[PDB]
C-alpha cells in the first residue's frame, strides 16, 4: 500500500 | 493522506489523446499493476511488480503518479497518497477509459  | 500537496505544480495537462489504462509497463511490457506519470504520462509499473515507475521517478524526478488499478494518485517526496480537486479531470479521464 506504499504508492507509486 | 494529504488534502494538498506543493508538488501539485508539477502536474500537466492531459493528453489530448486521452490516456489507456490497459496499457503495459514502458520497460518490461506488464500489465499487472501500472501507473501513469501525471508529468509526462509515460506508463510504467508499479514498486510492488518491477518498480519501474519507482525508476522513472529516480530518472526524471517526476514527483506525482496516478495508479491505473485504483485512481489513487502518490507523491513520491511527499511519500503519501494526495487527493485534491486539481486531479478531478485526469481520474475521471482514466475512470472513464477503464469502464
Ligand atoms: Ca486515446
Ligand atoms: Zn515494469
Ligand atoms: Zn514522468
Ligand atoms: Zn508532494
Amino acid at each position: 500500500l506504499r504508492g507509486g | 493522506p494529504l488534502p494538498w500537496c506543493p508538488h501539485l505544480v508539477a502536474v500537466c495537462p492531459i493528453p489530448a489523446a486521452g490516456l489507456d489504462v490497459t496499457q503495459p509497463c514502458g520497460d518490461c511490457g506488464t500489465i499487472q499493476e501500472n501507473w501513469v506519470c501525471l508529468s509526462c504520462y509515460q506508463v510504467y509499473c508499479g514498486r510492488y511488480i518491477n518498480g519501474h515507475m519507482l525508476q522513472h521517478h529516480g530518472n526524471s524526478g517526476h514527483p506525482l503518479v496516478l495508479s491505473y488499478i485504483d485512481l489513487s494518485a502518490w507523491c513520491y517526496y511527499c511519500q503519501a497518497y494526495v487527493h485534491h480537486q486539481a486531479l478531478l479531470d485526469v481520474k475521471n479521464i482514466a475512470h472513464q477509459n477503464k469502464f
